[PDB]
């Protein structure tokens, strides 16, 4: 949109009222690990591709420390991140905060979970070791995990559960509001709540007198910004583009990897049983050592882009975790930033 | 005379079995929404080209088409095929007849077709509401067919949907084909309603439901929405 | 450790490097001066071809890596510069950028291949509990402390 | 050292070994073949059909009295366990000097007038010297001399019409530069090898995706389920389980495929059941150690198995008996891990010092032993919070801590040449 400023050289706008602000900032922190085992990959059960895959060294040895070294940068990442303090503050338990309503992003004091609403709504919109050493039976057999585990290709699970992800994020979250910014640089000190609030009005450079004049205009323009976030997740599909994106971008690699299976690279066959049965070892090793050769090199771009992506996310989770420590244990002066 | 195909003439590929799928497949096929050459019949049959595979089709209620002439020159100096449809069997046969301008069945049975068969090397004996389908084929010395039926309701042409065709037999006859011509029954022997499609190498993917049906295809060159189709390998864009 | 580490993961890769040259990557022998002795050059090129074919995918293999644990040290020295220019040169009012507690000022020391931060901080210690108001009434006025 | 290590997979080995193949027994006409009393001349090659039988190659191929024998997309030492599709034989005679024409890919002008081969040719060609049987002054075989175009593969020509070379007509006359087509061998018991007759036959098929008549002598077996065994369905040999499926073939279908390009189902060749393959149990093992330093002890994690089915993954007694402490046990604990074998579950929580995965780590506790835990996030804390207190610290303590960071690695360089090819100047 087309604008004008009205300057003059004795001209000054001072505002006369203001407005309280809700915004939401999403970051991805990890991803899937995953393991290749390379000898049910590129040979199945065939001892002669397997007495031949001992020419090529030390490749697969290779393989399996790098994507070693991915899964446990992962669990590193989400410690980094939500592991910040080390007391687990309890929630407070009668609920008093100068007008100020915070049960929707608390955790719900008669169920014994700890996800609050607004993570419910948020588990719920992500479409993402239980079908492992399931499909034996044939309808089974149409999906996707079936036909990467029957050719060794695995899923990890993360060191840390989700309800230990939300036991975290309770305590700081409890914290924050019974101390201010107090237990971030040592034991928690408590302080009410709008007086919490009043020094900082006072850090932006309000005067703390603003704040009390105007206690309960204040508390009801924060409680409806909440419960706008709440409905503009409650009803709208697209919100968590940048988490789907990492899920979405993991199935189609491990997809890709498995429908290269199907190419003969120059062989007879693409069917490594189907060549055993048909010849002889002397003529036989010429098929097995294309088939072995083009199989290789899918594997090693496989973990090239892995090791690229698993970079990307790395520097995502260093920009959370000093989010987390500056916004969340602070107030802060840089600006947009928080 | 010419009406339009819209989906005509695919056919099974392959003899393995596949299920919820997406496959890609070069062969050659009858192209989506080709005009293809209609001939009637109320009160001729010419000889037509081969042209690397043919689409026939051929509604009917009482009887009147009855197989097929294929060779190269159809005057004795060479070899050609016969295929004729009896009242319970076929009879295939490889062999150099000298065959009549304007071949017939009578009303019973008069093989008014050839005039002398001689050096005779391949025989083969087996066992509007009516369409039938077929793709003809000739590549390294077989002689491949592909067949379907099913019950037309429609007023004058082919309907809309999908139907692929199964495999019927092959044949070694090991011979060099140029034309082909059709054998009716006459209604009164005198010696003096079908379609018509030509097979192009395309490239198509198709897909199978849950029990191994081909229910669905994609033609790849017919036009950029196609293209983009057949490129992400899904049929939603 | 995170020292010894970048010493480890090199002298790793440059020794995974050398073995690989005892792979015949299906070749009758992984010496060239074996498959030289012992045949003639119209034929002896079909085995020295497959043994160039391997030695050039290990070498490719290696500077890859490389450069990918070269981008992540680049981006570990624009942190250590951004501490030292911060802490080093200025007192910070980042939550927990340099140390724990409340800065007051940060000393370096050289390491190998590296730099150690010696940061000093401000850790309150002994609470006790007091009564709290956020406003005085005097006079029919209401009265808000300075600081 | 202390942790946890990938070291190999698991693979149950397969049971039993069976072979399925129908039951026919009638023998293949190769008597009616070779032993025929005239041939075919080569313009006119004959072509017969081979179905529903048993074929015993090996005969053909041991007592031989053969020249030539040369399989081309198949072993001949194979040739006795597969199943066959669309067996033909073709038959004609020919020169000795000509026997090298019959290939995929050759020149001549019995490959480009006579019988041409193609180049994805699956069959085999044999051929032996027969001038006792043709000769005299034998001038029954003819072959072809000048055609207008080269034949396509697998396609027979037999017409005599007088081939035109100059540019005026020649209407059914031998003129000038007007040639008869065919032009007759001229054997003689007294010709020299390279002129002397040759008796020529080429078996051709397919191999391993239609249904199938004819085979090889060998013998069937029962048919075992649920168990993993080495099977064997008209030649295409694998491992697995079987079990009985819902798919419903069409006639014209053996096999079914997956998106791998595998085998997943199959049609029986006596019974006419569909059943569905699914290979054995495996996974990954995870060994959790202490230092060696430490001690000898290990546990071990099967990653994503049930603990009960354990002994069926890894196998019983075919393995040494020091895999069997790792097997089962008292020590056997099932986290959303896998199964966790030859550590003690306790009920405390601690800081984690090997991570196993879901909420579970591992330590080297007490004499000393190897236990599995929850772990710790830290400890329970709580604020007195209310509406008019606050607290103030009355002292304080200055703290020193350290912070380490890396900024440079090694710089190296490689020599491609020397690494390559050492001092070879032919490299
Ligand atoms: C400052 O802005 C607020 C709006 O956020 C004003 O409050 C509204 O006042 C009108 C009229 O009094 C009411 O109809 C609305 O319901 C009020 N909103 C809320 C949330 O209470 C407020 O009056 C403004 N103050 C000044 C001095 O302009
Ligand atoms: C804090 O906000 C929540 C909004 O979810 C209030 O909860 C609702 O209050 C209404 C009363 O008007 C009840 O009818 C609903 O059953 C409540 N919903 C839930 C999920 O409990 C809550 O009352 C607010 N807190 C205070 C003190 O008013
Ligand atoms: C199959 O038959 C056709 C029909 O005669 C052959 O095509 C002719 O080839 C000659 C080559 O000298 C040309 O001069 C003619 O003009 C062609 N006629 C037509 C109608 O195309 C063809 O060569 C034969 N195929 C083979 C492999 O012999
Ligand atoms: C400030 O007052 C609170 C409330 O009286 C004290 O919290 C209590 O501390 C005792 C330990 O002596 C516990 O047994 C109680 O359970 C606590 N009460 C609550 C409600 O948590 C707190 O210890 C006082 N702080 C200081 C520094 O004396
Ligand atoms: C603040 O804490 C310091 C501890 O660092 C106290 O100093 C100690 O005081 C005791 C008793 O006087 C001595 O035994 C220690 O040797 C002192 N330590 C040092 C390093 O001098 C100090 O007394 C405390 N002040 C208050 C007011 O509580
Ligand atoms: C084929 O039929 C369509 C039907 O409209 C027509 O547009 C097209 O011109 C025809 N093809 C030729 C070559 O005329
Ligand atoms: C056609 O059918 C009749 C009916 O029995 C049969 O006698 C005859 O052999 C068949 N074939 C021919 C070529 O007429
Ligand atoms: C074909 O038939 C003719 C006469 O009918 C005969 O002379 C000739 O030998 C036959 N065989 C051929 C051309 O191979
Ligand atoms: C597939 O087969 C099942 C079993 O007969 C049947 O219930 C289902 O309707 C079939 N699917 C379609 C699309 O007809
Ligand atoms: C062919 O005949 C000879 C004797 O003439 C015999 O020794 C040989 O076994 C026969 N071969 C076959 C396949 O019948
Ligand atoms: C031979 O195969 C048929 C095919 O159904 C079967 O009925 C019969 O039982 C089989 N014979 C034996 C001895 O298994
Ligand atoms: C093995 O462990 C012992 C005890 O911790 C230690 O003293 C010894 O140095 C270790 N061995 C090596 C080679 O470090
Ligand atoms: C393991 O098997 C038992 C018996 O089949 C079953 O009760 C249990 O649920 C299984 N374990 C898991 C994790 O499903
Ligand atoms: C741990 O506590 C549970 C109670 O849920 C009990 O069943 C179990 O026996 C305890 N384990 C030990 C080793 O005592």
């Amino acid at each position: 949109a087309e604008n004008s400023v009205a300057y003059s050289n004795n001209s000054i706008a001072i505002p006369t009222n203001f407005t309280i602000s809700v915004t939401t900032e999403i970051l991805p922190v990890s991803m899937t690990k995953t393991s290749v085992d390379c000898t049910m990959y590129i040979c199945g059960d065939s001892t002669e591709c397997s007495n031949l895959l001992l020419q090529y060294g030390s490749f697969c040895t290779q393989l399996n420390r790098a994507l070693t070294g991915i899964a446990v940068e992962q669990d590193k990442n989400t410690q980094e991140v939500f592991a910040q303090v080390k007391q687990i503050y309890k929630t407070p338990p009668i609920k008093d905060f100068g007008g100020f309503n915070f049960s929707q992003i608390l955790p719900d004091p008669s169920k014994p979970s700890k996800r609050s609403f607004i993570e419910d709504l948020l588990f719920n919109k992500v479409t993402l070791i239980k079908q492992y050493g399931d499909c034996l039976g044939d309808i089974a057999a149409r999906d996707l995990i079936c036909a990467q585990k029957f050719n060794g290709l695995t899923v990890l699970p993360p060191l840390l559960t989700d309800e230990m992800i939300a036991q975290y994020t309770s305590a700081l979250l409890a914290g924050t509001i019974t101390s201010g910014w107090t237990f971030g640089a040592g034991a928690a000190l408590q302080i009410p709540f709008a007086m919490q609030m009043a020094y900082r009005f006072n850090g932006i450079g309000v005067t703390q007198n603003v704040l009390y004049e105007n206690q309960k205009l204040i508390a009801n323009q924060f409680n409806s910004a909440i419960g706008k976030i709440q409905d503009s997740l409650s009803s709208t599909a697209s919100a968590l583009g940048k988490l789907q994106d990492v899920v979405n971008q993991n199935a189609q690699a491990l997809n890709t990897l498995v429908k290269q299976l199907s190419s003969n690279f120059g062989a007879i066959s693409s069917v490594l049983n189907d060549i055993l049965s048909r010849l002889d070892p002397p003529e036989a090793e010429v098929q097995i050592d294309r088939l072995i050769t083009g199989r290789l090199q899918s594997l090693q771009t496989y973990v090239t882009q892995q090791l690229i992506r698993a970079a990307e996310i790395r520097a995502s989770a260093n920009l959370a975790a000093t989010k987390m420590s500056e916004c969340v244990l602070g107030q802060s002066k840089r600006v947009d930033f928080c | 005379a010419y009406t339009n195909s819209f989906t005509r003439g695919v056919y099974y590929p392959d003899k393995v079995f596949r299920s919820s799928v997406l496959h890609s497949t070069q062969d050659l096929f009858l192209p989506f929404f080709s005009n293809v050459t209609w001939f009637h019949a109320i009160h001729d049959n010419p000889v037509l080209p081969f042209n690397d595979g043919v689409y026939f089709a051929s509604t009917e209620k009482s009887n009147i088409i009855r197989g097929w002439i294929f060779g190269t020159t159809l005057d004795s100096k060479t070899q050609s095929l016969l295929i004729v449809n009896n009242a319970t069997n076929v009879v295939i046969k490889v062999c150099e007849f000298q065959f009549c301008n304007d071949p017939f069945l009578g009303v019973e049975s008069e093989f008014r077709v050839y005039s002398s068969a001689n050096n005779c090397t391949f025989e083969y004996v087996s066992q509007f509401k009516n369409l039938r389908e077929f793709v003809f084929k000739n590549i390294d010395g077989y002689f491949k067919i592909y067949s379907k039926h099913t019950p037309i309701n429609l007023v004058r042409d082919l309907p809309q949907g999908f139907s692929a065709l199964e495999p019927l037999v092959d044949l070694p006859i090991g011979i060099n084909i140029t034309r082909f011509q059709t054998l009716l029954a006459l209604h009164r022997s005198y010696l003096t309603a079908y379609y018509v499609g030509y097979l192009q190498p395309r490239t198509f993917l198709l897909k199978y439901n849950e029990n191994g049906t081909i229910t669905d295809a994609v033609d790849c060159a017919l036009d950029p929405l196609s293209e983009t189709k057949c490129t992400l390998k899904s049929f939603t864009v | 450790g995170k020292l010894q580490d970048v010493v480890n993961q090199n002298a790793q890769a440059l020794n995974t490097l050398v073995k690989q040259l005892s792979s015949n990557f299906g070749a009758i022998s992984s010496v060239l001066n074996d498959i030289l002795s012992r045949l003639d050059p119209p034929e002896a090129e079909v085995q020295i071809d497959r043994l160039i074919t391997g030695r050039l995918q290990s070498l490719q293999t290696y500077v890859t890596q490389q450069l990918i644990r070269a981008a992540e040290i680049r981006a570990s020295a624009n942190l250590a510069a951004t501490k030292m220019s911060e802490c080093v040169l200025g007192q910070s009012k980042r939550v927990d950028f340099c140390g724990k507690g409340y800065h007051l000022m940060s000393f370096p020391q050289s390491a190998p291949h590296g730099v150690v931060f010696l940061h000093v901080t401000y850790v309150p210690a002994q609470e006790k509990n007091f009564t709290t108001a956020p406003a005085i009434c005097h006079d029919g006025k209401a009265h808000f402390p300075r600081e | 050292e202390k942790g946890i290590y990938q070291t190999s997979n698991f693979r149950v080995q397969p049971t039993e070994s069976i072979v399925r193949f129908p039951n026919i027994t009638n023998l293949c006409p190769f008597g009616e073949v070779f032993n025929a009393t005239r041939f075919a001349s080569v313009y006119a090659w004959n072509r017969k059909r081979i179905s529903n039988c048993v074929a015993d190659y090996s005969v053909l191929y041991n007592s031989a009295s053969f020249s030539t024998f040369k399989c081309y997309g198949v072993s001949p030492t194979k040739l006795n366990d597969l199943c066959f599709t669309n067996v033909y034989a073709d038959s004609f005679v020919i020169r000795g000097d000509e026997v090298r024409q019959i290939a995929p890919g050759q020149t001549g002008k019995i490959a480009d007038y006579n019988y041409k081969l193609p180049d994805d040719f699956t069959g085999c060609v044999i051929a032996w010297n027969s001038n006792n049987l043709d000769s005299k002054g034998n001038y029954n075989y003819l072959y072809r001399l000048f055609r207008k175009s080269n034949l396509k593969p697998f396609e027979r020509d037999i017409s005599t019409e007088i081939y035109q070379a100059g540019s005026t007509p020649c209407n059914g006359v031998e003129g000038f530069n007007c040639y008869f087509p065919l032009q007759s061998y001229g054997f003689q018991p007294t010709n020299g090898v390279g002129y002397q007759p040759y008796r020529v036959v080429v078996l051709s098929f397919e191999l391993l995706h239609a249904p199938a008549t004819v085979c090889g002598p060998k013998k069937s077996t029962n048919l075992v389920k649920n168990k993993c065994v080495n099977f064997n369905f008209n030649g295409l040999t694998g491992t697995g389980v079987l079990t009985e499926s819902n798919k419903k073939f069409l006639p014209f279908q053996q096999f079914g495929r997956d998106i791998a390009d595998t085998t997943d189902a199959v049609r029986d060749p006596q019974t006419l059941e569909i059943l569905d393959i699914t290979p054995c149990s495996f996974g990954g093992v995870s060994v959790i150690t202490p230092g060696t330093n430490t001690s000898n002890q290990v546990a071990v994690l099967y990653q994503d198995v049930n603990c009960t089915e354990v002994p069926v993954a890894i196998h019983a007694d075919q393995l040494t008996p020091t895999w069997r402490v790792y097997s089962t046990g008292s020590n056997v604990f099932q986290t959303r891990a896998g199964c966790l074998i030859g550590a003690e579950h306790v009920n405390n929580s601690y800081e984690c010092d090997i991570p196993i995965g879901a909420g579970i780590c591992a330590s080297y506790q007490t004499s000393q032993s190897i236990i599995a835990y929850t772990m710790s996030l830290g400890a329970e804390n709580s604020v007195a919070y209310s509406n008019n207190s606050i607290a103030i610290p009355t002292n304080f303590t200055i703290s020193v801590t350290t912070e380490i960071l890396p900024v440079s690695m090694t710089k190296t360089s490689v020599d491609c040449t020397m690494y390559i090819c050492g001092d070879s100047t032919e490299c």
